[PDB]
DNA sequence: ATCAATATCCACCTGCAGATTCTACCAAAAGTGTATTTGGAAACTGCTCCATCAAAAGGCATGTTCAGCTGAACCAGCTGAACATGCCTTTTGATGGCAGTTTCCAAATACACTTTTGGTAGAATCTGCAGGTGGATATTGAT
DNA sequence: ATCAATATCCACCTGCAGATTCTACCAAAAGTGTATTTGGAAACTGCTCCATCAAAAGGCATGTTCAGCTGGTTCAGCTGAACATGCCTTTTGATGGAGCAGTTTCCAAATACACTTTTGGTAGAATCTGCAGGTGGATATTGAT
């Protein structure tokens, strides 16, 4: 198991770029990537906090697409497609 | 032709949004979302495994959120009487919404 | 205990293609999208269900009826949408009490 | 002494398609209600077919209009944000693979031929 | 001609110088005059949605008395929830 | 008539903010409040009786709905240059909210 | 039987306020406020220990239900010391059967 | 035959001041779970104690900033709003005549420059 | 408003990745027959609310005055969008212990009953604090 | 800066409506003993995650130019904040009365329990077919002049 270090660099600046087209934004100040990649982070750390929850109170060690959606659910994120 | 072609600024960008917008792929890259996923598990608990259907459930809920917080940025963008969104943009609207960042 | 081990694993799949094909005879639906629309319906259905529970609790019943139902409807849905579902409801539980 | 009649279902009877008896089930295991009357699975069995019925109608239709006759993700958020009833009630819900409505802020547009005057 | 004269043209009651307060608690300096007339409509928009639900839980009681415990419910299903008056 | 005081612009306001922002008391007046609400109860069903302690719970749900409404108004005001708050961003705030009709 | 019968967390919430800060009392008002807030923070952790015992297949709710409940419901700091007390209060009482 | 030792409070086993035979009777009675543990009313019981105490705590010391030895709803108004933690798990709720916190934004304040 | 390049949409065309269709199996629904619980009809209680009205009252409405805001226009220069290279970095395809059954026996907990006694409604008691005077201090504006 | 004009905070006193205590009592907590459920070890087991490598291949880090957007500056028009009177709707405090929430009893009606019989729904293996991608033209975009 390889630490890893120095990995949110790698969602770049185009993938933002097409993102942000998507959402319909024209132009792009260079100072907004960084921002958003903190963003982002926050939200997939609170995820994953509460995902890792529901594994650990089964005793299992491999997280589900189910653990995920009802981590979303309790943010208010609810996501169709994975299951239940 | 002595000079070649250029588009003006403000062609491509909605050329690029209405491609976008007409498909449904996903726009960030799957193995560097893998692998920041599993950095920030790993502080929390060790040696954890992850489905690969996990994965792609993260993957869409944080382009869909976003992809929501770009469209109200832009709207407060626009709203300042501007085209470019900023980082205030942003700020702004996550107050609004009432998350703690 | 049978000599291959398989599980079971129940789904709104086949009601939502009858539906499908009474609204459209000439048109399918993907695996994905069916997998959309359970999820819809489970949804649909644990909300209707916990706000009836919580209706009948703050009364102190005991018993979910059609009428927790009915209000939990109309608190849930919006507008024409609710009298549309009403209908149906209605409809139905009038065509059951009848045909036994 | 018995006859055992042939087996009818409640959805037959209710002239329903989606499963009466398992929504029935469904409740009693769940910790709904201690107990469950009859007529509420038939009533939500209903509701439930409608609002299939109103969500695949129009995908259904936003599927013609692309000429594809298979439904896919994408016509069921279109299908969805477009209805004000159903954004409403799913306004907090992600569609997975059903992207956005196509919408460009009108000041983003280019200026005009007006611009190009000549 | 029994009881319950007819209400009409009351919204007028919430008048310009409260929301003007209000706006001074939201820490607002100055107001447009257009403000007033949206700001009743947003509020009328919000009442109805709460009374609606809150009636609704009235009638499967077969009560004809609004509790405030029908409106606490009622607001909790808004997101808007409220302490102070019970549960 | 001879050297009267005048506050400029402004003074008055923030002191008005500050007793308001010190004190709790309810802001509007309560039988305005009541007779509005059982018109719109009456639009809905006819004869209807209300508590007076579930009027108060709506007075204190509007007003709470309000200040936080003027407040991330007041944020898009500034956000925009602009010190007065205007309809367009009210109109902002309740999109961004999900407060959308 | 007669006038009627109610219940109420206000003479638990007063020995609270007793044993941390003996000087203070406290209104009506708020006491109904403290017993708003803890019927809420009831329901949701029991309602979510119920989800996640369906989603487990478990009819039974134990201590570790409530645990988890707690750090999914509860933020960062708060949650430690929550369940530290949880822990002790639960050792406590199978050691004084 | 019988000999009945004294009854002892489930409370005073935990060390707890909150009730555990209430909080058993509403989870059996509420639809959460067909069985409910014995050690889940103990837990729960705890947690609901710490944070009624760190209320009261925080709304005690703002109590005693305003030179009131009474706790009123501002006061706890002004204790959830001030602390991070209370704020994020109470964002959503309105505390009655509780007022809000004192913040004026820095731009509409005039300039500084006045003497 | 004609001209070069451009991207994007529109008609055939194929095999293939699903999507639909069809047999066997079985958990799970439904059908009888009893027991056990109920929510609705009726009656009686008394108590919270409603209509309306006589008298301050402090709040609101109109009507004046004006400092200061908004919005529009204009310009320096800085910003980020298009676009050409060539390279990392990603994509696909091979290759080599933990989630899900089955059993168990035993920790833990339902169910009925009796016993104790803690909590709660209400009469008495207490007491912190709104309210009201009054003095001394902090902000404010014109000058 | 200097100084009259208004607000704000504190010190003090006093009656009192709301908060705290003492009775009384009764429905619910708690201990005791049967009987029941299912949770953690312990042993399969099969299947699907994890590294690892190798051959592509294309998207992006770098660097370049240059249209045009932002933000600073000025300033004229208007326009809401502030304030002086006079209406006048809200507040209080009764007075009458009226009908409806709450509780109790009894009931035919309705649902669980327990067993047996029977069948639609899932799983897997066989056919159907819609379309991602590719090929070839035709025409709306954009821009330069």
């Amino acid at each position: 198991r390889k630490v890893l270090r120095d990995n949110i660099q790698g969602i770049t600046k185009p993938a933002i770029r097409r993102l942000a087209r998507r959402g319909g934004v024209k132009r792009i100040s260079g100072l907004i990537y960084e921002e958003t990649r903190g963003v982002l982070k926050v939200f997939l750390e609170n995820v994953i906090r509460d995902a890792v929850t529901y594994t650990e109170h089964a005793k299992r060690k491999t997280v589900t697409a189910m653990d995920v959606v009802y981590a979303l659910k309790r943010q208010g994120r609810t996501l169709y497609g994975f299951g239940g | 032709v002595k000079k070649p072609h250029r588009y003006r600024p403000g062609t491509v960008a909605l050329r690029e949004i209405r491609r976008y917008q007409k498909s449904t792929e996903l726009l960030i890259r799957k193995l560097p979302f893998q692998r920041l996923v599993r950095e920030i598990a790993q502080d929390f608990k060790t040696d954890l495994r992850f489905q690969s259907s996990a994965v792609m459930a993260l993957q869409e809920a944080c382009e869909a959120y976003l992809v929501g917080l770009f469209e109200d940025t832009n709207l407060c963008a626009i709203h300042a009487k501007r085209v470019t969104i900023m980082p205030k943009d942003i700020q702004l609207a996550r107050r609004i919404r009432g998350e703690r960042a | 205990g049978k000599k291959r081990k398989r599980s079971r694993k129940e789904s709104y799949s086949i009601y939502v293609y009858k539906v499908l094909k009474q609204v459209h005879p000439d048109t399918g639906i993907s695996s994905k999208a069916m997998g959309i629309m359970n999820s819809f319906v489970n949804d649909i259905f644990e909300r209707i269900a916990g706000e009836a529970s919580r209706l009948a609790h703050y009364n102190k019943r005991s018993t979910i009826t059609s009428r927790e139902i009915q209000t939990a409807v109309r608190l849930l849905l919006p507008g024409e949408l609710a009298k549309h579902a009403v209908s149906e409801g209605t409809k139905a539980v009038t065509k059951y009490t009848s045909a036994k | 002494g018995k006859a055992r009649a042939k087996a009818k279902t409640r959805s037959s009877r209710a002239g329903l398609q989606f499963p009466v008896g398992r929504v029935h089930r469904l409740l009693r295991k769940g910790n709904y209600s201690e107990r469950v009357g009859a007529g509420a699975p038939v009533y939500l069995a209903a509701v439930l077919e409608y609002l299939t019925a109103e969500i695949l109608e129009l995908a259904g239709n936003a599927a013609r209009d692309n000429k594809k006759t298979r439904i896919i993700p994408r016509h069921l958020q279109l299908a969805i944000r477009n209805d004000e009833e159903l954004n409403k009630l799913l306004g907090r819900v992600t569609i997975a693979q059903g992207g956005v409505l196509p919408n460009i802020q009108a000041v983003l547009l280019p200026k005009k031929t007006e611009s190009h005057h000549k």
